[PDB]
RNA sequence: ACCAUAGUAGGCCUAAAAGCAGCCAUCAAUUGAGAAAGCGUUAAAGCUCAACAAAUUCACCAACAUAAUCCCAAAAACUAAU
């Protein structure tokens, strides 16, 4: 004869257990399994602070400068990254980076269209008012594994060859 | 770009990417590229030159590494994956270099 | 090898004996009748 | 070999601690870096310790270059208070004005760290106010026919916050 | 499909990317609206170990398994036709999908043992030296407990450790 | 090493930043000299986070902030 | 090898295998760290 | 490129002076002297009392029923100290102190003779009863962490939880209640006194719903 | 391991007296036969020598300065106590050993000679001496405690008397184990 | 995977406290990085996290050895079972 409780999980009468495997809880299942079903309607997202802050600026700088290159973004050291910042602000022409996923559609939406390619990995955008590229073209001459991808100048989208060919002029 | 700095690449003397930004399949090409270019890399090596090549009509990117066991590996990486692009570099250069 | 200690249905510990399927049915046999008994001695 | 930072008074360079093991260890002759350091640094006489970086070549050579003075520096020389104040926020080290930051920011301006990068003077005063609110120093945006009178109040404050901390350190000194 | 080729000249190694034709989706499911592969044709709680014509539709060459944000399926019918390769694999089945070995297909070894419905790996399963007793019996699972869920046409539940 | 300033020194001018050998001080220019962005610059109150404009990038910046601050706080049961 | 019954990562090198039917915790850069689950 | 969220902030809560836990004494001021039977019905059945949330925000919630002494007491008191921020974070009891004595034999082994000598002194915790009550300025997560190890130290199944998840495995219970798909039941079962079944049944599981078993609960049993 | 609640009998013996007894002789014999025989020429360090000073035993180190000038020739310096050191001098001259200083001053030059007397055997024998006087005297505590008992057994039951025996003669028997550790200890310690 | 630059050694005690025995502030530069969430130095230095740029399968807890003469019916995952 045992307590009422005890530890060792006191095992019940035969009955009990019957009436327990009888009463346990069956889950209610569906006929079809909803994660392969068509999903349902699409919840849509909410645009956002940084979103529309982005949005603008890029509509900003594809309004007021002229030159806007693209250019492959590669990972180098700080140092050399801000020396190079250096160098190109005594020219007055400033970088940016910008989300793909942000850039992208703006980009398709907009008459910028044909940069679609040059904007699947990494990228830079040079942005020049009053351009000269023959500084530039200088400038990224130093570093060998740099390559100018291409841009437009004043409304006309060029590749590397376009972009060497109006400095020279 | 971990896996190409711990490998040792002091043993090597040119390495060039020539390909064409405009087209549909350079993004395995671009990834290599950033790779390869990465600081790590750098300085891991100073006497490597690293090129560039920018084309708009060649629409056939490809990588051309030369080193000093008078080796030249010629990659004409167009459908490739990035990551195999690396490793099949990095097994290539280890095994003879 | 393996050993009940004490009797096999009296002690502590006891034997693990688990619920069938046929002993659920009957139950679940049981209860339906047992509903319908009291069903019918509701009005 | 690598880099290191020291910050070293202008008129002070002895071989010794804390400049003594670091350049030990790196091999550089200490001797060499002082006479380097008084031709460089005799041209200022006025006392304000500045930081520099050493770059030690696996040659054992050096290099040196010198940047502006420290920001905590010309704050108390700014403000007239030897020490910055242990608990910021809860008490005041001293009060100075707009135009002891922007006068910093242009001297600063030229300095190895905010060259590289070309933002106006804007930024830089903004860095030497938030310096500020860290060391504790009070800015105010115009009380220049009230900066006496503040002087003349807020020196006899400190002076008697100095004592009573003084007789605090006392008292926990003899408890201890 | 995309095929590595390795071309050695001179001390020279080419590397190149080659595509081939590959089959296509038949062109009449019987449920277009199910977003699963399996579950929109239908082969869901259906397919078992000995559907070989199903398992071997989505497998490496060598035997590997492949990956789910390629292949589209369902995380449990992934998991359900990963444990059926496994079974068929350990079975004998797929003869054709191992790695060729010139060197090492002469040494012959013992007659492979004929099994099926296999759940661990035959190299990982210790003897069992006591076996239990009537109410307490270590019992040998048999087949995976993934496919419990299968269609019982004669109704009786599939024994899982016997 | 040095010695401060008490004087109306202090008042009047910066004695301390004049950082070469000749003791040439600079003096207080006038008001009008300085721009307005001396000026409209806060000092005392940091902004807060209800503070600033949703749409502008200090805001974000803040933000980013607060989600490293939470980050870290949530961080500190490492076990490695 | 330490044999436990709960098996938890001591550095960030530390990996998990399934094994032989058992669970482990393989570390190279230290090698004391290596957990066999029972 | 990931967008970024609110963080949340803390400052109505308000730190109270002394947010560690008070020591505990291992016997009351006033000693029992008379000898009590060991009741085990204030551990048997869920707890009534120090149920739900006061003023903190996470808690210690028991699943199961046991005794809590000097030696939890202490072990609880000194990993929360020692693992909480003081600045930021209080922390309460919800048990008071060993108050039940437990009476050991001691002189002489044979049964019988009388009562035993006053040993120690417990606390008897139902299932479903709150331990220690924290809050703060401090975020669940590391909250949970470091109160796992006291869970797991204590006698009976503890878990961290907090007033939302609370509030979430109470309404995943009462969903599994409402949605559970065979007609039987246990209560329903042991109100109609179907097939006799009062009998092998006690007079308590009227009330337990089958959900407790001596010191034992088991929340899956609807 | 028979212990008793030692609160159900509270008259007829003090199990609490007892331990407390044990205890103190136990702590009083290691203290004295330690550092009467810890000395082994060279005491671990010197710095623990007993000055007197207002009244109370502190120690070199305590109230002193003690450094090596030379690794036989420990350095004294009277600064934090300069007020004991005719005391200092005269417990280092008689300090186990003939270790006689010489008084430069505050500073005290105090060579160290010996270290190869092998006396190490005959304090070995007089710590196993004062052990043995130990045992005898927790032996005659026992027997006390026993008579104490033999007095109780009047209306107390003789079953409670032996629990309350075997309970003192379980504690007897952990004392003198540890005195015998302590004895190893010592021995180890000196050898 | 992907990388880590700036005021600055933020201010006090300590021989030293440079993100790191301790206390108080916790600002501000680059689109993008906390007076610093873990290792490390006597003090540094240095190695990792989160921040941007590159993608975006799922990713919260849950696994635990043993006795003595010799293991213990054999076996079976689908022909229709209230
Ligand atoms: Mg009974
Ligand atoms: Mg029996
Ligand atoms: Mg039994
Ligand atoms: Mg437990
Ligand atoms: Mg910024
Ligand atoms: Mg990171
Ligand atoms: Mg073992
Ligand atoms: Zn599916
Ligand atoms: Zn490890």
């Amino acid at each position: 004869g045992s307590k009422a409780v005890t530890r060792h999980r006191r095992v019940m009468h035969f009955e009990r257990q019957k009436l327990m495997a009888v009463t346990e809880y069956i889950p209610p299942k569906p006929t079809i399994n909803p994660r392969c079903l068509p999903p349902p309607p699409t919840p849509p997202q909410e645009e956002t602070g940084l979103v529309r802050l982005l949005r603008r600026e890029i509509a900003a700088v594809f309004r007021d400068n002229r030159m806007i290159a693209v250019c492959q973004h590669v990972a180098l050291s700080a140092e050399d990254k801000l020396l190079l910042r250096h160098q190109l602000r005594k020219h007055k022409i400033l970088m940016k980076i910008f989300p793909n996923q942000v850039l992208k559609p703006f980009l398709e939406e907009s008459k910028y269209q044909n940069l679609l390619p040059l904007f699947v990995g990494h990228n830079l955008l040079l942005v020049s008012e009053e351009p000269k590229v023959k500084e530039m073209v200088r400038i990224l001459k130093g570093i060998p594994f740099l390559p100018l991808l291409g841009g437009c100048i004043d409304d006309t989208i060029l590749s590397r060859q376009g972009f060497i060919n109006y400095s020279k002029l | 770009a971990a896996a190409l700095a711990r490998l040792g690449l002091r043993a090597v003397k040119q390495v060039r990417v020539q390909f064409c930004p405009f087209e549909k399949n350079v993004e395995s090409t671009r990834t290599f590229l950033q790779a390869v270019s990465s600081e790590k890399v750098r300085c891991t090596n100073l006497n490597c030159s690293v090129i560039a090549d920018v084309r708009h009509d060649g629409s056939e990117p490809c990588v051309d590494v030369l080193f000093g066991d008078g080796h030249r590996l010629i990659m004409r990486g167009a459908h490739l994956t990035a990551q195999e692009m690396l490793t099949a570099f990095a097994s290539h250069i280890q095994a003879r270099g | 090898r393996n050993r009940i200690p004490g009797r096999q249905w009296i002690g502590k510990h006891r034997r693990p004996r688990p619920v069938s399927a046929q002993a659920k049915q009957n139950m679940i046999r049981r209860l339906e009748t047992e509903a319908e008994n009291q069903y019918w001695l509701s009005r | 070999s690598g880099m290191i930072r020291a910050i070293v008074r202008a008129g002070q360079a002895r071989p010794g601690p804390p400049l003594g093991p670091i350049l030990g260890q790196r091999g550089v002759s200490i001797n060499q870096f002082c006479k380097e350091f008084n031709e460089k640094t005799k041209d200022i006489k006025e006392g304000i310790p500045l930081p520099t970086k050493i770059f030690v070549k696996p040659d054992r050579t050096f290099e040196i270059k010198i940047g502006q003075p420290t920001v905590s520096y010309f704050l108390k020389a700014a403000a007239g208070i030897e020490k910055g104040a242990r608990h910021t926020g809860k008490e005041v080290a001293g009060l100075v004005t707009l135009k002891h930051v922007y006068e910093i920011a242009r001297v600063k301006a030229q300095d190895d760290a905010f060259a590289l990068q070309d933002v106006p003077l804007s930024s830089v005063v903004r860095s030497i106010i938030g310096s500020a609110r860290s060391l504790g120093i009070r800015v105010v945006k115009d009380l220049s026919s009230e900066e006496l009178a503040a002087f003349q109040k807020e020196r006899a404050l400190f002076l008697a916050a100095q004592r009573e901390a003084d007789l605090a350190a006392q008292a926990e000194a003899a408890k201890k | 499909f995309r095929e590595v080729v390795e071309i050695l000249d001179g001390k020279t190694t080419i590397i190149e990317g080659r595509i081939t034709e590959t089959p296509q989706e038949s062109p009449n499911p019987p449920n277009p609206t199910g977003q699963c592969p399996i579950c929109r044709w239908n082969l869901k709680h259906k397919y078992n170990y000995e559907d070989v014509l199903l398992l071997s539709q989505f497998i490496r060459p060598h035997g590997g398994m492949l990956p789910r944000r390629i292949t589209g399926l369902c995380q449990e019918e992934h998991l359900k036709i990963e444990e059926c390769v496994k079974m068929a694999h350990r079975a004998g089945l797929l003869p054709n999908h191992r790695p060729k070995l010139p060197e090492g297909f002469v040494p012959k070894s013992k007659p492979r043992l004929n099994r099926y419905l296999t759940r661990w790996s035959p190299r990982s399963v210790k003897p069992i030296y006591n076996k239990g007793h009537r109410w307490n019996k270590v019992r040998m699972p048999v087949g995976s407990p993934l496919l419990k869920d299968n269609v019982s046409y004669s109704g009786r539940p599939l024994l899982l450790y016997h | 090493p040095e010695v401060c300033t008490d004087p109306f020194r202090l008042t009047t001018h910066a004695m301390g930043v004049n950082i070469y050998k000749e003791g040439q001080d600079v003096v207080l220019k006038p008001d009008s000299e300085y721009p307005e962005w001396l000026f409209e610059m806060n000092v005392g109150p940091p902004k807060k986070l209800e503070e600033l404009d949703p749409e502008t990038r200090e805001y974000w910046r803040l933000l980013r902030k607060h989600n490293i601050w939470r980050h870290n706080r949530l961080s500190k049961n490492r076990k490695f | 090898f330490k044999t436990k019954g709960v098996l938890k990562k001591r550095c960030r090198d530390c990996y998990l295998v399934k094994r032989r039917g058992r669970w482990f915790i393989y570390c190279k850069t230290n090698p004391k760290h290596k957990q066999r689950q029972m | 490129f990931k967008t970024l969220l609110p963080v949340p902030t803390f400052e109505d809560v308000a730190i109270p002076e002394k947010p560690k836990l008070r020591f505990v004494e291992r016997v009351p001021l006033v000693p029992k002297v008379r000898r009590e039977r060991k009741n085990l019905s204030d551990i048997r059945g869920p707890s009534t009392e120090a149920t739900e949330f006061t003023e903190g925000r996470f808690a210690i919630l028991a699943l199961g029923g046991g005794y809590l002494h000097w030696g939890h007491f202490e072990m609880m008191r000194l990993t929360i100290n020692r693992s909480m921020d003081p600045k930021n974070m209080f922390a309460l009891w919800r048990v008071p102190a060993p108050f039940k004595p437990i009476t050991r034999k001691g002189m002489g082994q044979r049964m019988g003779g009388g009562k035993g000598a006053i040993d120690h002194y417990v606390t008897p915790v139902k299932a479903g009863r709150l331990i220690v009550e924290m809050g703060g300025r401090c975020e669940f997560k590391e909250v949970q962490g470091f109160l796992d190890l006291v869970a797991h130290k204590l006698p009976f199944p503890a878990k961290a939880v907090s007033r939302e998840t609370l509030e979430k495995m109470r309404k995943d219970q009462e969903e599994r209640e409402r949605n559970n798909q065979n007609p039987w039941t246990f209560e329903r079962i042991a109100t109609a006194n179907m097939l006799g079944i009062r009998k092998v049944l006690s007079p308590y599981d009227l009330t337990h719903k089958g959900r407790y078993w001596g010191k034992f609960y088991t929340p899956e049993r609807v | 391991r028979v212990n008793i609640n030692a609160a159900l009998v509270e008259d007829i013996i003090n199990l609490e007296e007892v331990n407390e007894e044990m205890k103190s002789v136990i702590e009083a014999l290691k203290d004295n036969f330690n550092k009467t025989l810890n000395i082994r020429t060279s005491p671990g360090s010197l710095d623990k020598i007993a000055v007197v000073t207002a009244d109370g035993k502190l120690a070199l180190n305590q109230i002193s300065q003690i450094s090596m000038k030379s690794p036989q020739l420990i350095l004294v310096n009277m600064a934090s106590f300069p007020e004991c050191t005719a005391a200092a001098i005269k417990a280092i001259r008689e300090s186990g050993m003939n270790l006689n200083p010489e008084v430069e001053g505050t500073l005290i030059r105090v060579p160290i000679p010996q270290v190869t007397r092998e006396h190490r055997e005959m304090l070995v024998k007089l710590a196993k001496q004062n052990t043995n006087k130990a045992k005898d005297s927790l032996r005659k505590v026992r027997t006390n405690s026993m008579n104490k008992l033999k007095k109780s057994k009047d209306t107390v039951s003789e079953d409670t008397i032996r629990l309350i025996e075997k309970q003192i003669s379980q504690m007897a028997d952990d004392t003198v184990a540890e005195l015998d550790r302590h004895l190893a200890v010592k021995t180890k310690e000196l050898l």
